[PDB]
């Protein structure tokens, strides 16, 4: 026969399949996945950032300073935070956090942290410090929340306290106070003499007067009384002034807050880890240079974006049709 | 489609090393397969630019769309969910679309390669070759180890040969 | 001449055409619309669920029970609800429903509700029930809304009463209890006794207390007074204590409701139909396995998605090229 | 687009049965229609498949994104109807473009598959037919009913018919 | 040699380059731009319809009516707002609008608007209007903001006043009130006599009832009372009614306001200008029949797509092969 | 891709006025350089017809997903600009990928459309001609100034020229 040359392309060993527009599962000789399916199944480091875990305390009592919750005096940041959805300790004593949602989202992250004292807590005046056999501390003591303290008669005398804050810090500051509301009105005379006590609070925006709702609750612990929680976000230059007669959870420990709102609140049942990721789920850390990922919707930080959909195989090589 | 891979070459080569385009001759001294390096890594270089640039190109913030509510706030949270899931919805659609394009034109991509490496080579031999319609040229006169690279580095000269046939 | 044999395409007699990127209005053998422009017009039920048509009250009127309107206690579920914007019927009484807008979106469309008896209407205590010439039944008879009871002085005397309830249902329930403001205090003296009379409710997470606000309302129907009805929903194993001695609308009839949220309230003055769709608009029921539709943007349930567009041709045959 | 629709073979036939590609033949007995079930088939399925593959992926939640409101709470009613518009305005542009795309496609699908089927003949006949270069083959030599058939299902054999050209 | 014939296509002398999908770089003959990246830099009039600058005044003191901001009085509509962050006028009395940002956001932009009297401010009964050193003129005349009227006793009496607004106009009309908190018991004595004052707001449909919470407030200007405005959108064919013995602050003008919502309040320190755009930014007003740009996220109205990218070059030509 | 551009025809020319695709002749009296209106025009309308309709489909609202709010409401302040924000996603990555894909698809179309042209004028000449695989055809008869014309204009009739060849 004769000299030939021939022109021709490759073929391999592969059951590899893709999907195109006009045909199902057809043979190619390389692919790749475009979709993320394998992460750390634990709570990982974000990005550089350790996260908080709330131990056995609800958020509202984190951040109240709930003396059974570890104090977040030492924290610096978080990139998100864990909560047992089921925590025993919360509000130790009877109460309510006003507006819990708003403060929630606020500090579901935050890359700039710090406690700070508002105002000296002996620089009040002639008042007591009231501790509760509802808020024990660590020991087993009778003691309080933090972040407040519970001012009460001293010698069968309650005067008009007034304190103000003034920010300094260059930055927002977390203020939080709390209205009692005593069983009955013999209660407040008994706890703060003056019949009628009221609070009022104040910046050069906003003010609000509170006064006391007396009655019985169906309390937890030993108490039967109401305690109700208020915040407010302070301004830099911003000033905020306390007056009370009674019936008064003044301020003591505030928060300094930088670049706040970029976390997330997780409720997930999962191990906290060594390892570091660009992305946080419920379900775990990932760690891809994919663009999506199926694994789950919940998902926090530099992410693949979470689609609905199986596996998605991109060809990179040619049909695979057999040799002749 | 160009007709060409599944079509008159009717069929691929296994032990076509590192390459998905070559050649595969046969003279009185041997055998015989070779990758076109030329075409192999021009096509190889479109693959990647595509591959990347669909991945290159989603630079934006993907995580959830969602914030933290109480039990009291069921509306607001009910819609955030909502258009968190819209979103991705609209991501869901286009990804399994730009899946089954992009699939569509890489097979063809090759397709129009080998069918453009097989009308090269018909242009390079003119009337020194049948075309034999299967991707196989028959030569009409010896063709030396030598010439069979003259054939695939393009620099065949069909003048220095067209007396033969 | 000589044998031959020619290789050629389809044509057809047909003025379809469709527009392609490159080029408008390409003549084609065959093609099909992507957009459902076809709907029943009426109101029917969504995936074999029957909607709630409100008659001629307000949804407001239809959750407290005005007994003008047809009650609800034999509804097991709803896909959606049917509602007149002029609806005569609604708080019959002068009155308003607090954060009616949050209720009117979880009682949208529910897939498990059944109305239930929170606390027995003679388990209170010392008290009568008020009926009203503003609050008339089907007969005419003065009557009070359904799922609350007016208590009043019984014997010239309005005793403390309190009862509370214990959500065992193992699901969620709405519970609904109000505030009467008389017209002065002469009227809640006549009504109650009491001077300056007061209602408690509280959980274990949350309380409030209401006072009465006298005076006279720019009212309608007969009276000049003012109510204020308020709802909560009691999660799973959650309890609700109500104390009052005087203005207190109180709890009678709740609701336990599962996968709520899940619907809307239609105002269009369509009819309701026998047909059943998978995708309820505004303007009528769609039934179609496309994808897409031009008709109504406001639309519930498995539906095409809306989008603003007319028809859209997609091309199946080839381009039709008359015969040599 | 391959040339062939509305290019070399100027013109549809209308009397082309259950096919959307065929022959035309004429010989001492005869004319002379027939589709080719083989590539009509073949598109067939991949036009089945588009529309199927753009239908069946959009299985996600597609109504209205609303809730509902009092007359105190604009604000957020205004933001509801807004975000559902903007969705609305994704999907819209997508829908229009995708099908604008995608009827480019396949009318170039369409004239790919008859100029791969033209030349499919053109390779089958070889020296023994004259391309008239208008979609018609012009035999060399004469052709039974049953020469055109093998012309038809692909195993026709020029070299049983050379010697006549 | 032979007569010859040859097909070729159009090279050119560009540097022209446009990116494909499979390659960066190429060479074109020719291209267009998708994105739009010029701007006026300035305040244009939004399609024919010029915003309202307001000044040296916050919005809450414009809407008011601070005696030392100009007048709204001949404003017919506004496509937008533009306001200084560090206005020095604002509420010139120490005080709080309540429900603020909702009001915001409602007049952002409307194309119908007119300031009305809701009732005249002799109408009202024996009373006085009250001035303050705080809400100076322009002239220097102690005055009061022009929508509100500070009503105090006239000869040591301060009777019971009640006047009825009817919204008769077609359209939603704005109504603003306000109650004062004095700083004691005394005050609300000197001012109103009365103690305990009160103030009753009611339509058909809601009711409010207002009592003084008396304190001293860290103010600025000469005063250490508080003020609290409200607000409430009167519906066409809607009455709004308010009685009170002290501490109110009446209704005189309210606004007639239709298509609200339509605009955007920028806070951008750039200048306003004769240009008229289709679209506003916070940096400029563009001018662009290009639907996309990436100068400025903070649009409004008929506009390009903001988009994250870099200049988008849409190839027209052919591929830039030089000559043989 | 269709070989033509960048490919057999190895160069471009510059100094062809008014047009995208060509002619380059030489007979005894001249040269020799036309471009090709028919050819030209049509892909002229297709390129303006695509970046048309990319610009006017857009016709929705694309202004800022935002509203107004005070210091206290900070969470649907964030919301809101998180929806903004993600609705700019899609749109950022459809943009980069719509362009990319079609100036693919429009440096392919001019690829297509010469070597359309060029099997146009080959199918015209027939055996009247010799194929240099260049672009260029080397014509085996003499060819007036007319007869390029009637070449350009497509109707060069190949019998009456078939004896000089
Ligand atoms: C802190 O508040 C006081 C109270 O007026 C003010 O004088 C002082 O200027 C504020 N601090 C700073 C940093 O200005």
């Amino acid at each position: 026969i004769q000299d030939r040359i021939c022109v021709g392309y490759l073929s391999t060993n592969s059951s590899e399949r893709v999907d195109t527009l006009l045909e199902n599962g057809v043979p190619v000789t390389s692919s790749i996945d475009l979709i993320e399916t394998n992460h750390t199944g634990t709570y990982c480091s974000l990005n550089g950032v350790s996260p908080v875990h709330l131990g056995d305390c609800s958020f509202e009592g984190w951040i109240v300073g709930n003396p059974a919750c570890t104090s977040n005096f030492g924290i610096r940041e978080w990139s998100y935070l864990i909560e047992d959805p089921a925590a025993p300790h919360g509000l130790c004593y009877p109460g309510e956090l006003n507006n819990n949602g708003e403060l929630r989202h606020l500090f579901s992250g935050i890359r700039s942290f710090s406690r700070t004292e508002l105002i000296p807590p002996t620089s009040w005046g002639e008042v007591l410090d009231g501790t509760t056999s509802a808020c024990r501390d660590n020991t087993g003591t009778n003691s309080f929340y933090r972040n407040l303290v519970w001012f009460i008669k001293k010698n069968n005398r309650y005067p008009v306290i007034s304190k103000t804050y003034n920010n300094t810090t260059g930055r927002d500051v977390l203020v939080l106070w709390g209205i009692h509301h005593p069983v009955s009105v013999d209660e407040t005379k008994t706890l703060y003499v003056n019949s009628d006590p009221y609070t009022l609070v104040s910046t050069k925006s906003w003010s609000e007067k509170y006064k006391l709702e007396t009655g019985v609750r169906p309390g937890y612990n030993g108490q039967r009384s109401w305690m109700k929680i208020y915040w407010s976000l302070i301004h830099p230059g911003e000033m905020i002034t306390f007056e009370s007669n009674g019936g008064f959870l003044a301020p003591r420990y505030g928060y300094i807050i930088e670049e706040y709102g970029k976390g997330r609140i997780f409720q997930s049942r999962i191990r906290m880890s060594r390892c570091n990721t660009k992305c946080q789920t419920s379900v775990g850390g990932i760690n891809t240079n994919r663009t999506f990922q199926n694994i789950d919707k919940n998902a926090l930080g530099d992410c693949p974006k979470y689609i609905k959909s199986g596996q998605l195989k991109l060809a990179t090589g040619l049909r695979n049709v057999p040799a002749i | 489609l160009f007709g060409a891979i599944a079509g008159f070459i009717e069929g691929g080569w296994p032990g076509l090393i590192n390459g998905w385009y070559g050649f595969q001759h046969q003279n009185e001294q041997g055998t015989g397969i070779a990758a076109d390096k030329e075409s192999t890594q021009k096509a190889i270089d479109q693959i990647t630019t595509k591959i990347n640039n669909i991945i290159d190109k989603m630079n934006g913030n993907y995580d959830s769309i969602r914030g933290e509510f109480n039990q009291v706030e069921k509306r607001i949270n009910m819609l955030a969910d909502r258009i968190d899931d819209a979103v991705t919805d609209i991501w869901s659609y286009n990804a399994k679309l730009l899946v089954l394009l992009e699939n569509d034109k890489t097979l063809d991509m090759h397709d129009a390669n080998v069918k453009n490496l097989h009308e090269q080579v018909r242009r390079e031999l003119k009337d020194n070759a049948i075309d034999e319609g299967n991707g196989c040229f028959e030569l009409l006169h010896k063709c030396n180890d030598s010439c069979m690279e003259t054939i695939r580095n393009g620099t065949y000269d069909h003048t220095e040969y067209a007396e033969e046939s």
